[PDB]
RNA sequence: ACUCUGGUUCCUCUGCAUUUAACCGUGAAAAUCUUUCGCCUUUUACUAAAGAUUUCCGUGCAAAGGAGCAUACAUUGAGUAAAUUUUUGGAGUCCCCUCGAGAGAGCGGGA
């Protein structure tokens, strides 16, 4: 999936819930990573066990404390040229019959 | 298409109750393709016959000498 | 089936020459060498 | 600089303004990251520390090594950096 | 009807930066990065010229000829036709040290 | 005042812009647009109402299209020229999703598969008839015939692919069988297009003898499955591979005609009630939109017909 | 490098290294010449040719009108086109007689 | 090659026979400049 | 992993070359209308300046198609391949007190 260079450019900005060595469950937009798999979620929210769901921000996660991810939602989501013909209104000319 | 009634006149036989427009004829614009328009009159000038140009040809498929368009 | 034979025939030359990349679309710009 | 990875770079771009970051420990600092290193090192200043059992400090400048940070919520205009 | 009163140049449109202008006006709210400075030369020093390369960089669609300077900044007709500036000119953007 | 039955701006409507021979003309199913392509080898989109205007224009194509069908989810158009390849382009990307290339002749009719797994049909003067899948290089079945086909359709459960061509006769083959299991016969000269009805109990299909004939293809009949014969069109020394298309009633069947005219039959009595002047050549292409009485007519006259109708 | 250096400040064309090509109706050859001054001891005849000919070149650029954007009408090509005219290559003296 | 008719154009130096561009080097651009000298100014122009 | 294309040169067609300080042209013609000086037993052809407009000799780029000369599949637009303190080679397990049926948490204690 990711460093696939073709496959880890889709799998940003997927909506991933990321698991925490402590236990804990992020939830936001991946939309960064490094080499040492730090991770970036935009518009992140933490869930706890105990359910309790809290609001982040922008959260950088040092990669060291992550146990594992997965995908929780889709990114979120929104030919084109011609003009050569032209179309005004017209009538049907009657041929000739034998 | 539903035909015009009544009788037909006997004073203008059979070249002038045609279909016309200009003088003579109807004359309006066509398209072919080119080729193929090509080919048929080849075909008339060095075989003496040619497939039929006209629209709702019928049994009229063919226009030339007969005999050999079957042989 | 022999007069599909040449049928055959007659249809592969009629195709060919008509299509032909020689008479495509966008061509005959003749230059006047 | 050489190529560092794209959160190192918003880390470096967070220095500007106030960021709140965890330690292995628990505490929860919020304070202005004065300097980062790509070492995720962070220099914070107008600190205030909270603990674990919801107890508030304030401090004047804290240094946290960098391996034992959990997390930081960045700032939300970084997103368009 | 259309008076030709047109004495300095005026973009038709905002030109696309490198930077996103909501980074831009976000940062503005964060005075501990920003800094304003002031350009100050001797007549054809390097001055105007200078700020036309951080506006290349910045830009990507700003044309600088190759036999000319642009002087972006310079932008009243009085001074592209005089060549040195003659009033003062702001410019905001976002750079990377 | 008069009767209006469309929203159609007026009731016929002249489309102008191409140069070449219009060999193929379809409606996208959702009625928003329709595609029409030929000798110039542009495909033209043109959106059926208001002003009709020309919105996407589609190259890429380099020997002429012989045909050109939507896929039943209006995703992407199929379509297919004498350049020996299939071409399926994204409608929103306006771009060749697929280029299939395993034809060694040109290639002359495609249908796509209605639901399941989307399959492109597709027959060539090479003989073969082709069922190719998105999802490989490969096609999935290659069924070989003495004589080229120049007509295909696949059955409304998309698993019999029917071929007919210069044979006169119908290559109908089963696709778990891979055999021939039935010849349709009638047919005195190549079969020029071939239509599935929209609920898929009929096929109609047109030949240069100047007949349609509809058959029955349903999996039991109990004696010969032609049901009738149209006839009043005509298919001039051109040898246009005239299409022909079903209204989605299945009420009426039209075929393209040398004669100028569009013809419209019902399917019961065989009786036209529908002659519609306006072209100046060969009408190669006529197809019905699928909500709305709209017949769109395209022709060698380099013309595109859009006119509304009293389907009764 | 000594002749590159050099030539960074020759007269134009001589700056350039490349160019495009020019026709040799638009060499002024001796344009610079009359545009730089007299010098200081050539009579009176030739004095007043200098100011005459400065005349007709501040007139020219004066004047001007930048050239309108049309399509071009290439009229020997539209002769060329037509079945009456040939094309052949031709020594000077022999298409001129 | 400098006094051929259109000089160079079937060469690296110019694009062709259209004749519409040209690049030629220093070696080159000096030495037509020595010979171009009888017709050139002396300036550095502009203040002048 | 996918569609996508041979170089070079030349011809012809199509589009754009109005934000002019300024310039498609580092060169520089002619005509018309309107207006102002000088020739004249008449009109043109003129003198020499302004403004508005045309014509003419050229021009740039892009795209498309075709035709010729020497010939090669890669590759464009679309995307791959490091155990010694700060991440990618374990300071980890277990055993008590608290809340609680249940299983986790307390800068909890300890081997
Ligand atoms: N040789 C050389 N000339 C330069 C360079 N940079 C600028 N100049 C020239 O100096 C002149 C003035 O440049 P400007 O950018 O207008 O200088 P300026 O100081 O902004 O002008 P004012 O501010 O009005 O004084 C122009 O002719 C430039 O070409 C340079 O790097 N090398």
């Amino acid at each position: 999936t990711i460093s696939k260079n073709n496959k880890m450019m889709a799998h940003l900005n997927y909506r991933m819930k990321i698991i925490l060595q402590d236990g804990r469950t992020f939830i936001g937009f991946f939309k960064a990573f490094d080499k040492h798999m730090n991770i970036l979620l935009a518009e992140c929210e933490e869930h706890r066990q105990i359910e309790e769901k809290r609001i982040l921000g922008l959260v950088l996660v040092r990669g060291e404390h992550i146990v594992s991810m997965t995908v929780d939602g889709p990114p979120p989501r929104d030919g084109g040229a011609g003009g050569v013909g032209q179309a005004k209104p017209g009538g049907r000319g009657m041929p000739a019959m034998p | 298409f539903k035909p015009e009634s009544g009788p037909v006149n006997h004073f203008k036989s059979e070249q002038q109750r045609s279909q016309k427009n200009t003088l003579t004829g109807f004359v309006e614009p066509a398209h072919l393709n080119e080729f193929h328009f090509n080919r048929q009159i080849r075909s008339f000038d060095t075989l003496g016959y040619a497939q039929n140009p006209t629209a709702e040809s019928g049994t009229t498929h063919f226009v030339g000498d007969v005999k050999k368009a079957e042989a | 089936d022999s007069i599909l034979e040449e049928k055959s025939r007659k249809w592969k030359q009629l195709q060919g020459k008509r299509y032909s990349e020689k008479k495509k679309f966008g061509m005959s710009d003749t230059q006047k060498e | 600089m050489t190529s560092v990875g794209v959160p190192i770079k918003i880390l470096h771009e967070a220095e500007g303004h106030m960021v709140t970051l965890e330690t292995v420990t628990g505490e929860v600092y919020r304070g202005k990251l004065s300097e980062a290193e790509d070492n995720m090192n962070c220099q914070l200043a107008e600190t205030v520390v909270t603990f674990r059992d919801g107890r508030s400090h304030q401090l004047d400048n804290v240094f946290i090594r960098g391996n034992k940070i959990r997390f930081m919520i960045l700032p939300d205009m970084l997103k368009n950096a | 009807p259309v008076s030709k009163k047109k004495f300095q140049a005026a973009e038709r449109f905002l030109p696309e930066t490198v930077y996103k202008k909501e980074y831009l006006a976000d940062l503005m709210d964060c005075p501990h990065i920003m800094r304003n400075v002031a350009i100050a030369g001797h007549l054809h020093h390097g001055k105007t010229t200078f700020l036309d390369c951080l506006m290349e960089q910045t830009h990507p669609e700003f044309y600088r000829a190759e036999d000319a300077d642009a002087r972006f900044t310079d932008i009243l007709f009085i001074e592209k036709q005089r060549g040195c500036s003659i009033k003062s000119q702001p410019v905001s953007i976002v750079a990377q040290d | 005042t008069a009767q209006r039955f469309s929203n159609l701006m007026a009731p016929t409507m002249v489309l102008l812009g191409h140069e070449g021979e219009i060999y193929t003309g379809a409606f996208s199913p959702d009625g928003t647009c329709l595609a029409t392509s030929g000798y110039d080898q542009k495909i033209f989109f043109w959106n059926v109402y208001g002003e009709c205007e020309n919105f996407s224009t589609i190259k890429g194509h380099s020997g002429a299209v012989m045909d050109l069908k939507f896929t039943t989810d209006s995703s992407s158009l199929v379509s297919c020229g004498t350049d020996k390849s299939v071409r399926v382009w994204d409608m929103e990307t306006g771009t060749c999703a697929r280029r299939f290339r395993t034809h060694t002749d040109f290639v002359n009719a495609v249908h796509p598969s209605r639901r399941g797994v989307t399959l492109v049909a597709s027959a060539s003067d090479d003989g073969t008839c082709r069922v190719h899948d998105m999802r490989t290089k490969e096609p999935v079945k290659t069924y070989t015939n003495r004589y080229q086909q120049t007509a295909v359709t696949f059955n409304d459960s998309s698993d019999q692919v029917i071929s007919g061509g210069i044979d006169n006769v119908l290559k109908v083959w089963d696709m778990r069988r891979d055999e021939i299991t039935y010849t349709l016969t009638g047919h005195r000269d190549t079969i020029t297009g071939i239509s599935l009805s929209p609920s898929g109990k009929f096929i109609i299909s047109n030949s240069m003898d100047c007949t349609v004939r509809q058959w029955d293809i349903r999996p039991f009949v109990p004696g010969q499955r032609s049901v009738g014969v149209f006839a009043g069109h005509n298919h001039n020394f051109e040898k246009n591979l005239l299409k022909c298309s079903w209204s989605p009633c299945e009420r009426f069947i039209t075929a393209g005609s040398s004669d100028r005219f569009l013809y419209v039959w019902e399917t019961l009595s065989k009786k036209i009630v529908y002659k519609l002047p306006g072209h100046m050549g060969s009408v190669n292409c006529t197809d019905f939109h699928p909500k709305e009485p709209i017949m769109l007519s395209c022709g060698s006259d380099k013309r595109v017909f859009l006119g509304e109708i009293d389907m009764s | 490098t000594a002749n590159g250096l050099a030539l960074l400040w020759a007269p134009r064309p001589f700056n350039l290294r490349s160019g495009r090509t020019r026709r040799a109706v638009d060499v002024p050859l001796v344009k610079s010449w009359y545009r730089e001054h007299c010098p200081a001891g050539m009579p009176v005849k030739v004095r007043v040719s200098y100011q005459k000919l400065l005349k007709v070149f501040v007139l020219n650029a004066l004047k001007h009108r930048p050239p309108k954007p049309q399509k071009r009408r290439y009229l020997f090509r539209s002769f060329k086109a037509t079945k009456f005219f040939q094309t052949t290559t031709l020594d000077w003296v022999e298409a001129g007689l | 090659w400098f006094y051929d008719h259109k000089p160079l154009a079937t060469t690296r130096f110019v694009n062709g026979p259209t004749y519409r561009k040209w690049a030629f080097s220093i070696p080159q651009m000096s030495t037509l400049y020595r010979l171009a000298n009888q017709l050139l100014t002396d300036l550095v122009d502009d203040n002048y």
